[PDB]
RNA sequence: UGGAAGUAUAAAUCGAAAAGGUGAUAGUAUUCAUCAAAGUCUAAAUAUUACAGGAAAACUGAUAGCAAAGAAGUACUGUGAA
RNA sequence: GAAUAGCAGGAAAGCUAUAACAUGAAGAGAAAACGAAAAACUAUGAGAGUGUAGAAAUACAUUUAGCAAUAGUAUCUUUCAA
RNA sequence: GAUUCACGCAGUGUUAACGUGCAAAUUACUUGUCAUAUUUGAGUAUAGGGGCGAAAGACUCAUCGAACUAUCUAGUAGCUGGUUCCACCUGAAUAUUCCCUUAGGAAGGUCAAAGUAUUAAUAGUAUUGAUUGGUAAAGAUAAUGAUUAGGUGUAACAUCUUGUCAAACUAUGAAUAAACAAAGAAGAAUUCUCAGUGUUAAAUACACUUCAGGAAUUUAAAUAUAAACAUACUUUGAAUCGGCCAAGUCUGGUAAGCAGGACUGGCGAUGCGGGAUGAACCGAACGUCGAGAUAAAGUGCCAAA
RNA sequence: AAUCCGACUGUUUAAUAAAAACAUAGCAUUCUGAUAAAUCUAAAAGGUUCAUUACAGAAUGUGAUUUCUGCCCAGUGCUCUGAAUGUCAAGGUAAUGAAAUUUACUUAAGCGCGGGUUAACGGCGAAGGUAGCCAAAUGCCUC
RNA sequence: GGGAACGGGCUUGAUUGGAACGGCGGGGAAAGAAGACCCUGUUGAGCUUGACUCUAAUUUAUCAUGUGA
RNA sequence: GGCGGCACAUCUGUUACAAGAUAACGCAGGUGUCCAAAGAUGAACUCAAUGAGGACAGAAACCUCAUGUAGAAUAUAAGGGUAUAAGUUCAUUUGAUUAUUGAUUCCAGUACAAUCAAUAACUCUGAAAUGAUGGCCUAACGAUCCCUAAGAUUUUUAAUUAGAAAGACAUUUCUAGUUAAUCCUUUAAUAAUAAGGCUUGGGGUGUCAGAAAAGUUACCACAGGGAUAACUGGCUUGUGGCAGCCAAGCGCUCAUAGCGACGUUGCUUUUUGAUCCUUCGAUGUCGGCUCUUCCUAUCCAUUUCAAGCAGAAUUGAAAAAAGGUAUGAUUGUUCACCAUUUAAUAGGGAACGUGAGCUGGGU
RNA sequence: AGGUAGAUUACCUGACGUUCCCAUCUGUGUGAACAUAAUGGUACUGAUCAGGCUCUAAGCAUCUUUACUUCCGUGUUCGGAUGGGAACGGGUGUAUCCUACUUGAUAUGAACCUACC
């Protein structure tokens, strides 16, 4: 049974990181965060004002409003049997830019660098690039042969127990 | 006449007969709470266009 | 529990900042011809005994103190309600 | 009583008038409006499951319909009311 | 088929009555006091035509239309507060 | 207001008889009492929050810790019992909040029926990418705490080792998971033109404005799988919120077919084949049938092999 | 032959208790001068004790005889031939106000203070169980 | 045996000839009675008491105009 | 069930399972407060502890240097946070203020409450950027009705001067000066009291979404319940009972004739617990008398082996449950304890066998 | 090469010693005034006679620490699954995921703007 404080069962949630505690990065408050970005909410215990709730930790939300000191995020919580949005305004201190558009960015680049030679080379009349390939689940492997110049053979069997002690 | 207090057994088959229902596209859209001068700004071009817009109007 | 007197708060009615004095709240003397005095007085009469609950079983030991913080040069009075206190005190 | 600082009745005390009552927030003042209490009678339009005489019925049809379709408030019970 | 008043037919049935009122056409405010257009805007969206080809149905391009619904905007009424 | 016997009366014992009796309190024997505080008839008086009581809550017409009778009255009941034809289709529940609430209600979840929408309105799944967490494990001159011993230097203290630990210790930290993205101002992108506000020292930078708006060119591409009787729902409403079982789970307890939990599958609501028998185990879920290959599990007989 | 209870004659739970329970005589207490005390009644030149009058009427406790009834008036009752300005109602008086209203003063019993009372309720290390009695129909340990 | 944990019925066994007379008290968890013990109802009733709220009786004060001092 | 406790409103660590949720009368604790500073801001400084020095002065008084990641302090429970600070010292101050919005936590996406982000005023501190709408964070609290406080001059009207423009045979509008009234209502009109409205606080419900509430019934009653106690049965076996393993020692020497400590493994349902599965429209609730049957963990009799077995009397053990196992005083007693007798006067089960079998002493 | 402002916040720290300073920085002289305190020690201001003594910075070490990699070790643990084995306790096999401590090797900073050399 457990209390229904604010802050309830936060002893490791909210300790700071091993060597990590005091003041902040100053790229924390100096980062620009533009509506539509991706952030992380990450508590910040050792700023206690504007502390987001604790439900929201290490989520994944959205920029749709940008104030003089916080941030608006956006994110979804899950409640009975359906999905409610939810607007926080957080300081930056208490929030990370996210990665998970990381890998996606640069494919939208590289398709985009291949879509600008497209638009020169048909103005010289030559044959046109082909967009990148689509990103596969590992695929089976094909035939391949194994030259046996540098080959060496090491036996593989079941082995002789050996007591530890 | 002591009772059971609680369990979470089929609270999870429940609420997925029905699954977990998303909001809509206009719930991510709302505006309210946004901040006070790119409202007023964001006003003042809907009101000039809007203005523009109904000048033409009556001039056809 | 200790707040001095003369306070400097904002005036709503001077739209400044003016010199003010503080006191303490207290309920003012019930009258007699108020509508639910009245009403009251109404229903006790005649046989039937007590028609009104009497609340017998208080808890709280202490109340809110409420500061009557009146402005000196317009006499416009303000009503700041502090925390539950044992003893409070108006300071010099 | 819906009538709420008193709508109506009654009782104890008190108690008017060179008249006065009412206008439902108590009070006083000046206007305004409308009536003129504290005696009496009065047809018609209205009600009716007593009782009596009739007519009907998407009603019941002898365990139903009145308790009672025959000498039914009878036979029978109780000191009695029943 | 508000009471109600008439008609033929004799009728618990039927028909007829410039008609009180009920709900609605205007909404907010405790109330005094009031009382709604920029002859609207934006997005997606129902439908209608043509051309070509596969070729059996049908599949793409292109022109126009923009209702319902949803969301968001200006503008207007009342409120301390939309 | 002495002792006894008798006519009468009572009711001490048999804890006798009887106990669907002779009897809704009687019979037999034994016992007691058997005239002045005695016994008894008739008349009369006292009436239900009343009467009467040598007092037992006794008696008041087989009715008394408040008679009988009729009316209010078909009193109220969250409690017990019953609730009447067939086929077909869909098909639950024991969470959460509030209650003078705990045998009950209302909001809500699950469910049904009606009625819609061409529909920025698919996912109890995996993969790739960027994360979150502090559990299992691990550690123990790494911080806190516990703990055995041995060296070295100055019992003690330092210092180097050694053995063993923590639900309310932790540096580190999985597996399983949680929440993102993988192209919806409506499927991309580019070039030209470009306005209103504001930020700004000023802006041609920047922010929001259908990536204001407008015109050309290009274009259906951007993990796997599934999904049009898909998807999104709207309204109205029923029943239910006593649950119980299993376990490569946990806590209290010596333990329990004990009490209480996390995840999932079940029974309840469910028959069928098997475990001889069995609510829950195993196989597998059911319109009426025929022929075949099977599942669990079996092949001496009961019993098919 | 002893013990316990009730003194005795008597009465009692019709239908599971006949007794140690009730009554009793004896003892003791309280109120009352009759227009009273107790007490029935909605009321009443109404009713009962009462056709009565303290050797009486009304209300109680203990329960024959013998012996003895100890200490306590703090508390709760009851009582006083007592207390005024501690607290006390409606009223009455006065003031202000245009008036309702408001304010002030003065008022009975009761409670509070003081005295009496335990054959009143009661307690007995206000006073600390006296005289007696006992593993008691009263003593768990205890057979 | 398992099952609602004490079967007449179900599973596996033991076993069985139909109709019954006199006894008997093991069983039919035999009959009689919607348990009277216990608990729960937001169900009662008798009795008690400075439980809450009232009330008869009793009591005190004021008003209700006999004359002359 | 009662007595106890509050798991009833509430916070921290843990159980708790690395998202969220999350049980027990689970574990260790806490709240109904405290603060004109312990709120706001600026500046300066660095704490606990240790080492080495200095008259009294020493293990502890104060001074100096060095080391010192917080091992101190921060009102409090615990957990988090904090080092040119969030701690200490100094200084100024009252933002612990008014008004309007939109969100997050609890959540039914209700209220209260808490947590934020902004806007308009007026302020405080600082050189300034900023910071400040109480306390470093997570607890420190309260509806309807009723009572009681604070607020509604920012502006709108009317009358009369001065000026101006529209208005059928009067009257409105705009402009400046003035004077008066001004949050709404008490319904014929006004006035001063009185009362009622609107917005926001306080008074409070601790059973904390919030009745105004003492007992006893053995004289008891009703609707029900095996949702739930008193008896059997069932799971368990702590406790009761019985049986083993090892071998430190006891037994004159001698671990094991007979015992067996420190430990450790089982069996039984003949004790008492623990639970609440069956039974509340009833399974007659103790003992004794009577009678049958069953178990062996055997008391006697029969057959054996061992001894610290010379005989006698005994002691340990094996086969074996076909046969036996008594009379009485006290007690309702089961039990107990005495007096005998006997070959022995063993232990138990069968709904704690047995009440249409008795008895009714106990309850 | 040096100085100012930085961002990453130990590859940047801590201890032991070493190397220059030409500019720069630092240490350095003074107390009249702004200002400062018990103290011109700090902070403040005015200055330039001396100095690489310290600071700072660059390098040294079988340096503690910290940071990457291997190894530890597919060993701990774990998701799914029996009419699998065991009287229990606990522990397989299968399809999978797979730490930590330690140890060993390497490293002891990279990098942005402005000015001066």
């Amino acid at each position: 049974p457990l209390s229904n404080g604010r802050n309830r069962r936060t002893r490791k949630l909210f300790k700071r990181p091993f060597r990590g505690h005091g003041l902040s990065n100053t790229s924390t408050i100096l980062h620009t965060y533009k509506v539509g970005d991706y952030v992380t909410i990450l508590c910040n215990s050792s700023i206690q004002h504007g502390l987001p709730y604790k439900a929201f930790h290490g989520k994944t939300g959205r920029v749709w409003n940008v104030n003089p000191h916080a941030i608006g995020v956006m994110v979804n919580k899950k409640v009975n049997n359906r999905i409610v949005v939810k607007r926080l305004h957080i300081s930056p201190e208490h929030i990370k830019p996210s990665g998970c558009q990381k890998d996606f960015l640069e494919r939208k680049a590289a398709v985009a660098a291949i879509r600008k030679q497209n638009i020169q080379l048909k103005k010289e009349g030559k044959p046109l690039l082909p967009l990148p390939a689509k990103r596969l689940p590992k695929q089976p492997r094909p035939a391949e042969l194994i030259k046996g110049a540098d080959i060496k053979f090491t036996t593989v069997a079941p082995l002789k127990f050996e007591e530890l002690y | 006449s002591k009772d059971k207090n609680r369990s979470s057994h089929n609270q999870s088959h429940k609420a997925h007969r029905n699954g977990f229902y998303k909001p809509k596209k206009s719930a991510y859209m709302s505006t309210k709470g946004m901040n006070v001068q790119v409202l007023k700004n964001t006003k003042a071009q809907r009101k000039f266009a809007l203005a523009k817009k109904l000048e033409a109007k009556k001039a056809a | 529990v200790v707040v001095p007197k003369t306070r400097k708060t904002y005036c709503p009615r001077c739209d400044k900042h003016t010199p003010h004095k503080v006191s303490q709240y207290k309920k003012g003397k019930d009258s007699l011809h108020v509508q639910g005095k009245r009403r009251y007085d109404r229903k006790q009469q005649g046989f039937g005994g007590q028609t009104k609950p009497v609340f017998k079983k208080k808890a709280k030991t202490t109340k809110k103190v409420v500061l009557k913080i009146e402005c000196t040069k317009c006499k416009y009075k303000l009503q700041k309600c502090l925390k539950r206190c044992k003893h409070f005190e108006l300071g010099n």
